[PDB]
């Protein structure tokens, strides 16, 4: 019986997956541009919340 | 789940590698939630109480932050390590 | 094993 907890571990680790392309994509472009990239606005949180 | 699936989820992600030269490694190691935290308009931090997101037809949510460490190698070992913290 | 914070620790940052 999959409760709330492994559930909710699917949804966060698809979700986790998917933040972690989006930062990989938005570094690659800001690397092929020839320039260090920002950590912070990597990040986008409403992919998860 | 959030005491152990969360963290082993987060350790368990590959870590992200980054090439053009210049290496950028990023790496997930410790993870953080506040209380269940409301944030007004202008961004005020206030303890929402259950009751109030029934109310106002909220989210009853918290926060969820992780510490990234960022190394980035320049073809020459300048290992630049940064640390962001509460991200 | 995830930590918490407390309210204060929370910086200003999600208003900036």
């Amino acid at each position: 019986l999959d409760l709330a907890g492994p559930l909710l571990a699917f949804l966060f680790r698809g979700m986790f997956k998917n933040l972690l392309k989006e930062v990989r994509i938005y570094a690659q472009k800001f690397i092929d541009r020839g320039k260090d990239f920002n950590l912070e606005l990597a990040i986008k949180t409403r992919i998860i919340s | 789940f959030i005491q152990m699936s969360v963290q082993r989820i987060v350790e368990d992600a590959p870590p992200i590698d980054l090439q053009a030269p210049p290496r950028y490694l990023l790496k997930f190691e410790q993870i953080y939630l506040s209380k269940p935290t409301h944030w007004e308009r202008d961004g005020a931090p206030s303890p929402m109480m259950p009751n109030e997101a029934r109310l106002r037809n909220l989210t009853y949510s918290a926060p969820l932050y992780v510490d990234i460490t960022k190394t980035v190698i320049k073809e020459g070992e300048e290992q630049l390590q940064t640390q962001h913290q509460k991200t | 094993g995830v930590k918490l914070l407390d309210i204060s620790e929370l910086d200003m940052v999600g208003a900036g």
